[PDB]
RNA sequence: UCUAGUGGGCCAUUUUUGGUAAGCAGAACUGGCGAUGCGGGAUGAACCGAACGUGAGGUUAAGGUGCCGGAAUGUACGCUCAUCAGACGAAAAGGUGUUAGUUCA
RNA sequence: UUGAGAAGCUCAGACGAGUAGGCAGGCGUGGAGGUUUGUGACGAAGCCUUGGGCGUGAGCCUGGGUCGAACAGCCUCUAGUGCAGAUCUUGGUGGAAGUAGC
RNA sequence: GCGAAACCACAGCCUGGGGAACGGGCCAGGUCGUCGCAAUGGUAAUUCAACUUAGUACGAGAGGAACCGUUGAUUCAGAUCAUUGGUAUUUGCGCGGAGCUAUCAUCUGCUGGAUAACGGCUGAACGCCUCUAAGCCAGAAUCCGUGCCAGAAAGCGACGAGGUCCGCAUAUGUAUAAAAAUAGAGGUAGGCUACUCUCCUGUAUCGUAGAAGAUGGGCGAUGGUUGAUGAAACGGAAGUGUUUUAUUGACUUGUCCAUGAAAUUCCAUGUGCGGAAUCGAAUCCAUUGCAUACGACUUUAAUGUGGAACGGGGUAUUGAGAUUCUUUGUUCCCAAGAUUUG
């Protein structure tokens, strides 16, 4: 307790990491998104060379307790424009895209069940009805906004996760004009961009989540820093967990699934270090604030070999296929 | 509508006082216009009202009048004291009065 | 002399305690006042003077930065704010850094008992509020330093469209013999 | 002629003696508070005005007239810009800090 | 001109702090002698009341409500005659508090 | 369920002063959600230490820069709990699942300006000179912001989703939008000017007749104000208003006439509540530990790929056996009821 700089030590109410500060940008940067929200699938330490001049391992292999996160990618189903103003930045209108999911329809409704699911569906009307509101929403953003951002809700369906309402994070897109970045954001409604899109995995991701909630302990949102990505591997990648040195193809879900959270089946993102907050959490990955040039984020990742020992319980083998034949024939 | 208003506007700035004493039966009136203490020597003895509205329509009426007349000027500013009929409450500071044109000597 | 319902003065070059004092007397006056721009109002001294001055206010409360902030408090100090009638005249006051859409299409006022070219003596230093304010926590200056561009622009392009138009009645005016043959009243 | 009550102090001023690091202490004197409310002094037991039946009107005292706060953001002539102004001993000095003048020149 | 409760009426001027203390005039209570050829079941006394009035005041008069058997003004006599205090007496009732607790 | 007593002048937020405490009491101050902005605070990493970079330039040499990464570490902060240690009613089989705690497995703690001293540039005073006097730059472990932690239970913006019956009570002309400085500006023909003009406050400009503003005849202009709608543009800072109108009607004070004004015979001047039949939403609720003295909080139960419990199975545990997230199986549950407002 001795930082204040954490001090008062209170809960944050958003499970969801919530980008206090996003990258600043400009129109020599090219529009692209600067978070992407992601799972805590699991953290488990996989062995990888580090290439770095004057290193005492230099060119020598290391284990890296890296950070597996799972990373469905994300959809954008909407726009706010902020307008500049001198008491603040306000949100001048917000356009959202013509057809939602049930899910992230869902996160308005806090039962769902309710009675008619009505989320939208009258701006669903309006929206095909009057194409020119929406039009004009679109050119007042244009004309009247510096900051547009873009609505994005999450796609739990892919993840294992019991939960249904769609997490909705207002991503901000950077770069370029205001006008291109409502044109890349209204062409790219209702679509879904995967995180390899928005990181390449050599970019260095300051992950923001909530921490967990200890039973004030715990349960408050961090942002963790100088946290380089190591392989962004898609869900459909069943060579995620197999690098060049152990060729043999194993997913990126170790045996017996993940601990708490299951198996992974979409994107993920690798990332050494750990990160506040339990498995299977909501968690922001996103740009880092400030363009740190340390050699860490210099030196490229070239990973040895994932560990896929067992998840919940306890696994001897990285996975069972290779065990099969490495005992002897069971009973069975 | 600009064809009535024969008063002048006026302000009540505040009772008679000394820093620490009030005295509520003569009122510190503020003419607009006048700015100076030889022109209030015009608007002495002139019929001065406040005139507010209250609840009850009683009279079959909904607004209600107290009459005054001012007595002497106040300061060098063109303020004039005013004694009226009722002392005005002390929550009509800056409110509105009236100062009419009679009894006219001009 | 003659008051107004709404009284909007554009704090430009105005001294801070002698606006201050003005304005609160015309609140307590039975008036509802409008300060703009007030950014742009002045305080004799050196720009360290009222620094240590504001650095001294930081050691003490809510520490208030933005420049309507600064010139709320001067206004009401000179109130009986512990009273009824002092919070009811404090409530009459809206004061506004920049002029907003509702008060840049309206007429504003200056108090000239409170500019700074009628009372302070050539060659004295001055410190400007919005200056000032912007080293001490605020930090919208630039963005509002960049946006009176956009207002003074319209506003100009106003003005010439006003001027332009003006041009044909004051044409008509001497045009139209009547204008000359009952001139004699002065008019 | 008799006939109730009191038989202190405080604020101190002034004159004044001894002083003694220096303050301070000791006499007399002077009045006031003590039995006395009121205007002022930001507030104030002793500072400046003024001493009191109930009121109306007028006019003042001491203090004041940017706002709080009743009353000129009055007039005229000067000093100062203090980043610890001013408004109410560290003080000796230092001021390539000044404003006016005097002397010698 | 009636304006002789001569203890009345009238005219004028000045003055107005006040502890201890001194001196006048009054208000109220219980009882007594006298008086009002007094008040009262068609409602005495008491009590209540954001009703009205009188007096500088102590106090007094009165409307309404309640109530149910006695009571008052004036002149004089008399005294167990007037309360916010006494860590006052007696009685009643509060906050603590539905708390400490059983 | 029963049930006290002590105590009680009276209220009760702080910083200064009120001289005799002054204080406590004086004076002067301090509908439901979605997704976001930030008034205001707090702050953190302190870092070095040891091998290169080094026995490095420079230094006769010794000493030792600049220098560059890496490896770690002193202390403290927020943490994940993957993997591992412990685990510990799996009461499954000492081990010990599912998960928790523990760097005992691991992350893990920012960065750009302005400046102090000092050092300079410009340059007077004091023809030069002079960091300084007008000023500027460099420059501290300093300061300010940035980043982080929160947010203002009564701080706000965008965004999605109360209405109908019954009863009852019933200001005076609101007229005026460039900016800019006084070692001055505005605009100015002409083609960047040149020079003139204007100020020298709004005592101005706009409007101002009508028995509170009538009825008519009109006339001049054949048009200024406006009402009513149909409208399109512009306005984002809090646009909420600036116009453009298309007409439809009027007053038209533009002007000239005819009627009416009086015994006021001298001033007094739909909206709200209380009920219902309704439509949604939220809470309780099936709930749950995610939260937990209790409050209060978070998820899931509305006719379905529904949720949940079993029959189980997987995962691992275990070390031939058993157990427990998952299940195209079965059934329960079911348009799941009340409360609350809108």
């Amino acid at each position: 307790h001795g930082s204040l700089g954490f001090l008062p030590r209170k809960r944050a109410s958003r499970q969801r990491g919530k980008v206090k500060a996003f990258p600043k940008d400009d129109a020599s940067k090219p529009v692209h998104l600067t978070a992407f929200l992601g799972y805590k699938a699991g953290m488990t330490h996989i062995v990888r060379d580090l290439d770095r001049p004057g290193s005492k391992m230099h060119k020598r292999e290391i284990l890296e307790a890296v950070t597996v996160i799972e990373t469905p990618p994300m959809v954008v189903v909407g726009v706010v424009g902020y307008v500049e103003t001198p008491r603040g930045l306000r949100s001048l209108t917000t356009v959202w895209a013509e057809h939602l999911s049930e899910e992230v329809k869902r996160r308005f409704y806090k039962n769902w069940f309710k009675s008619k699911k009505k989320a939208f569906t009258k701006y669903a009307k309006k929206y095909a009805e009057s194409t020119q509101s929406i039009n004009r929403e679109l050119e007042r953003i244009k004309k009247y906004c510096s900051v547009v951002r873009v609505l994005a809700h999450t796609q739990i369906r892919k993840t294992p996760l019991a939960q249904k309402k769609a997490h909705l994070m207002e991503i901000q897109v950077n770069g370029g004009s205001v006008a291109d970045k409502v044109e890349w954001a209204r062409e790219h409604f209702e679509k879904t961009v995967d995180i390899k899109s928005t990181f390449e995995q050599n970019e260095m991701i300051d992950v923001i989540g909530v921490t967990r909630g200890k039973g004030n302990a715990g349960y408050m949102h961090r942002t963790q820093l100088n946290s380089k990505i190591y392989r962004i591997g898609a869900g459909d990648d069943a060579k995620n967990a197999s690098t060049d040195f152990d060729a043999t193809e194993k997913r990126i879900t170790p045996m017996g699934g993940f601990v708490r959270y299951g198996v992974v089946e979409n994107d993920f993102v690798m990332l050494n270090g750990a990160t506040p907050g339990p498995v299977k959490r909501v968690l922001t990955l996103r740009k880092s604030l400030l363009t740190h040039t340390s050699r860490k984020a210099l030196e490229p990742v070239s990973l040895k070999w994932i560990d896929t020992a067992s998840k919940f319980g306890h696994g001897r083998f990285q996975t069972p296929a290779e065990a099969k034949q490495f005992l002897g024939t069971l009973k069975k | 509508a600009q064809g009535h208003r024969l008063y002048v506007k006026a302000k009540h700035l505040s009772f008679q006082r000394s820093k620490h004493v009030i005295h509520p039966g003569t009122s510190i009136v503020k003419i607009e216009g006048c700015d100076s203490k030889e022109e209030a020597q015009f608007y002495l003895g002139k019929r001065v009202c406040y005139v507010y509205k209250s609840s009850k329509a009683v009279r079959g009426s909904k607004i209600r009048v107290i009459w005054g007349t001012i007595a002497r000027p106040h300061g060098n500013s063109g303020a004039v004291r005013a004694r009226f009929v009722h002392n005005l409450p002390a929550k009509t500071f800056g409110s509105s009065l009236r100062v009419m044109l009679y009894p006219s000597n001009i | 002399s003659e008051f107004q319902k709404v009284v909007v003065i554009d704090a430009k070059g105005h001294l801070l305690g002698r606006l201050a004092s003005v304005v609160a007397k015309q609140l307590l006056g039975g008036q509802k006042v409008v300060v703009v721009r007030c950014e742009e109002l002045n305080i004799s001294g050196h720009f360290f003077r009222n620094k240590l001055k504001y650095l001294a206010y930081l050691r003490k409360a809510f520490h208030f930065r933005a420049p309507s902030r600064i010139f709320q408090k001067a206004v009401r100090g000179m109130l009986p704010h512990k009273t009824a009638r002092g919070q009811a005249a404090l409530e009459h006051l809206q004061a506004v850094e920049g002029i907003p859409p509702p008060f840049d299409k309206q007429k504003r006022v200056v108090v000239p008992a409170a500019l700074r070219v009628l009372r302070l003596k050539p060659g004295r230093k001055y410190c400007t509020v919005g200056r000032l304010s912007s080293e001490v926590g605020w930090k919208y200056n630039d963005i509002v330093a960049k946006l009176e561009e956009r207002r003074k622009v319209k506003s100009a392009a106003f003005y010439q469209a006003k001027l332009a138009k003006q041009k044909k009645i004051a044409s008509a005016k001497e045009a139209s013999p009547v204008n000359q043959k009952l001139s004699q009243f002065g008019y």
